[PDB]
């Protein structure tokens, strides 16, 4: 993994994000929206278990995004938590789990929950 | 327009 | 929130994570299970969305955890999506994802979804 | 089980559902949320797990709610995962997942995740 | 939608479910997991919110499944929730929890959460 | 106000 | 080999 | 005894 996981991804609705893998388990990099303007990349910090492990198992890993950068306040977060599956065809399958800040009554509906796959292509 | 969606 | 958040906050199951919020964003910490040995601290890193917003809205923000330290490596990570009340009774109120490795026959079964509150107390 | 879910229950914030466990696996029943009033009754069915089983599991089941009735057309349809553990303090513990019909735009934030814990009381 | 969702649909994973949606909001069928014998059919009952709606959004839909039938008692029931788009290629597109009974230790690790694309072809 | 919360 | 899976 | 859990 941490070599094959430093890039850039795509996913399926035009979103790109690129990260570097460090040695001990950090993830670190940037994710952005659309149109190919500084005012849509964020931040974004996770984490990935190398084991990896003699069974072709993928790594799991997570990141998050909080959707405020220089130019945008979204008062949200998105956490990706997935698997990453090198070779040929190498993807990041991931479920996400997007939290808004409400007020304590809207709280009840404040987390949508989705699912991306990432490419390299 | 979330930031996480397309465009925006 | 940020001042508010950093601290140490304990969830109904015994858990506890110690986090700093940085000025700009960042989320770091640790997370220990149980026992109170060195060998149940993993290391976290999320981002909060600092808004923060004049409603009483809550503090949007998320972290990972890969479940990987010096003493077992569990290949796998979770990600806590959730929001952040302070006030009397401050709270954190999150929807996770635990995403373990798998074969590609398995990852239909890989990610169990949970919730957790964390309080301060 | 059966026996045990048969009857009203109450969540959290204020919600009741009526439900009748069928001999063999299924949940029928109505949902009504506030005020005490026909417009807020829904229709459910569902289906449960019997087994069960010599070590103190709880049952699994599962039901749907449609947001449709005589007064409402709320276009959107909400499940409920979960499992019935009986006793003196019996309850129903489920984590939900609510759809909105959307345009093929929307459709990544068509689902809302969440969690409910209803009781007999 | 109705009509367009009486019919059989085939998952990524090779799973069938044949369903009828009756006049009122009701789904019933049976789903069928694999091999082609009666021991991978199970129960499924749900609601669909037809509205439906005049710019061209999704039928809100979900049902359950008790994976007990008179072959196999998995302790554990199923819940889908997504939406159904019609035409030329139509699809419902679901977001799924399945959940296991558990002790109440396990309580934590009982519900998987995945998605599933079911097509007529 | 959604069917599933409080009050409607 | 849950039922939900392939095969069984 | 997932490091997530009680106790481990």
């Amino acid at each position: 993994a941490e070599a094959g996981i430093t890039g850039t991804w795509y996913n399926q609705l035009g979103s790109t994000f690129i990260v570097t893998a460090g040695a001990d388990g950090a993830l670190t990099g940037t994710y952005e929206s659309a149109v190919g303007n500084a005012e849509s990349r964020y931040v974004l910090t996770g984490r990935y278990d190398s084991a990896p492990a003699t069974d072709g198992s993928g790594t799991a890993l997570g990141w998050t995004v909080a959707w405020k950068n220089n130019y945008r306040n979204a008062h949200s977060a998105t956490t990706w938590s997935g698997q990453y599956v090198g070779g040929a065809e190498a993807r990041i399958n991931t479920q996400w789990l997007l939290t808004s800040g409400t007020t304590e009554a809207n709280a009840w509906k404040s987390t949508l929950v989705g699912h991306d796959t990432f490419t390299k292509v | 327009c979330h930031p996480q969606g397309p465009p925006c």
